[PDB]
């Protein structure tokens, strides 16, 4: 606590603070290094195209959604709205940093016992921008923008070349292109009411 | 000074409890992370067989 | 797998001891020089529906040829790299040809 | 900054790749810029600046429904990983170290 006292006594066990210190931030450093490794596998950030007509696939609950303020997906909304949110570190000018959406405020509790929750070094919103980026290599580029530069390719020929890597020719896709557009479709509404 | 000896090492144990299984949890979570990443990697980034 | 061996296409590896560890030298193809082209998902040729076998279809603007995916190569469209299935009303977006 | 006040770094409203990360997109850097047109390695002020985190080239796919990019020549990269194998082998003698 705010005690010297306390700390005279602490500080005669040795460098165990330092260990335990070096683990956490060890940690910490390694939270970053998940994100990085996970999400920014890209240095270049790519626009989502203006004109979002992909041969009959719909992405408009994967896409983000310019009229939000955060500019995330619908799905990525219901998965937002969904789970019970901790804090992220933020701060609003609030005393207590950042606002807790009525679920988890005793973070702020928690911040008292000597103790804080460092924020992210990827906020949410860039998090978000880097998976913006990630989907529209996919859906402009492919494959091709993990191996170098980014190479457009039309999405239904990336749907061609996916049908090919799994042993099932590829004019298949063609010939039901509107159909696996639908079922597609159909299949992202019902991730949308099974996870609501 | 000897009940502070006593709840200082009751409290330490508990974090370095509170340490180690945030340890364990983190090999765990870093474990998930390099699935994701290879997950990304052959499933995002490219076509996995 | 994509990006095991290292970022690109991994082609070999080569081990080398160093202290409590190893080196590994991913010797890796990384693609670069691109140029754009008109593509297109079929060949439309008398009423029928040619898919490229290995390859895609491009065109610089008044040509067209058909590629290897990750190597720009020309190649006169045949019947060798190229077979027929289907019929000319179904794929979106079929394109004349020979 | 969202992460908390940081002092003695001036902000920068361009944006560079982070090399010191302060938190929330935040990054700390020891900058050589002639703003103050003083001495060339030593600034009048103090050279340590603080901007949002640049994620990279804001590159824009041209994608178009008929539009493909192919490559036409090549590099033979050769990076390099390095893989930690096996820690140095240890002995404690219990008795030795305790007592
Ligand atoms: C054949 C051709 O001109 N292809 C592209 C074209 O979309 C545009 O002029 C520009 C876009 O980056 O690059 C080139
Ligand atoms: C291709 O051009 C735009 C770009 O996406 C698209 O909206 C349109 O429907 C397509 N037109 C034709 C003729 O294929
Ligand atoms: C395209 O090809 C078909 C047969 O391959 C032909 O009937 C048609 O006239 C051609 N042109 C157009 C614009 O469809
Ligand atoms: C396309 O390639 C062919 C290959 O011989 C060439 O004859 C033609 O001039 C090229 N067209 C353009 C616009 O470069
Ligand atoms: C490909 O790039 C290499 C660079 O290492 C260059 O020497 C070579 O001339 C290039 N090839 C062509 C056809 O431009």
């Amino acid at each position: 606590g705010d005690s010297t006292e306390c700390s005279n006594l602490l500080l005669q066990y040795g460098s165990f603070c330092t260990q335990l210190k070096r683990a956490l931030t060890g940690i910490a450093v390694e939270q970053d290094k998940n994100t990085q490794e996970v999400f920014a596998q890209v240095k270049q950030i790519y626009k989502t195209p203006p004109i979002k007509y992909f041969g009959g696939f719909n992405f408009s609950q994967i896409l983000p959604d310019p009229s939000k303020p955060s500019k995330r997906s619908p799905i990525e909304d219901l998965l937002f709205n969904k789970v019970t949110l901790a804090d992220a570190g933020f701060i609003k000018q609030y005393g207590d940093c950042l606002g807790d959406i009525a679920a988890r405020d005793l973070i702020c509790a928690q911040k008292f016992k000597g103790l804080t929750v460092l924020p992210p070094l990827l906020t949410d919103e860039m998090i978000a921008q880097y998976t913006s980026a990630l989907l529209a290599g996919t859906i402009t580029s492919g494959w091709t923008f993990g191996a170098g530069p980014a190479l457009q390719i039309p999405f239904p020929m990336q749907m061609a070349y996916r049908f090919n890597g799994i042993g099932v020719t590829q004019n298949v896709l063609y010939e039901n292109q509107k159909l696996i557009a639908n079922q597609f479709n159909s299949a992202i509404g019902k991730i949308q009411d099974s996870l609501s | 000074e000897v009940q502070i000896d006593r709840l200082i090492t009751g409290r330490l144990q508990s974090l370095q409890t509170y340490v180690t299984q945030q340890l364990i949890r983190a090999a765990e979570i870093r474990a998930s992370a390099n699935l994701a990443a290879t997950k990304m990697s052959e499933c995002v980034l490219g076509q996995s067989k | 797998r994509v990006d095991f061996c290292g970022k690109g296409y991994h082609l070999m590896s080569f081990p080398q001891s160093a202290p409590h560890g190893v080196v590994f030298l991913h010797v890796t193809y990384v693609p670069a020089q691109e140029k754009n082209f008109t593509t297109a998902p079929a060949i439309c040729h008398d009423g029928k529906a040619h898919f490229p076998r290995e390859g895609v279809f491009v065109s610089n603007g008044t040509h067209w040829f058909v590629t290897q995916r990750n190597f720009y190569e020309p190649q006169i469209i045949t019947t060798d790299n190229t077979f027929v299935s289907g019929n000319c009303d179904v794929v979106i977006g079929i394109v004349n040809n020979t | 900054t969202r992460a908390g006040c940081l002092i003695g770094a001036e902000y920068v409203n361009n944006s560079y790749e982070c090399d010191i990360p302060i938190g929330a997109g935040i990054c700390a850097s020891y900058q050589t810029q002639t703003k103050s047109h003083g001495s060339a390695s030593s600034v009048a002020s103090q050279s340590i600046i603080a901007y949002t985190m640049s994620l990279g080239a804001e590159n824009s796919v041209a994608y178009s429904n008929n539009s493909i990019a192919i490559p036409t020549n090549f590099t033979i990269s050769v990076t390099t990983e390095i893989l930690p194998v096996s820690m140095t082998k240890t002995s404690v003698d219990c008795t030795m170290y305790i007592c």
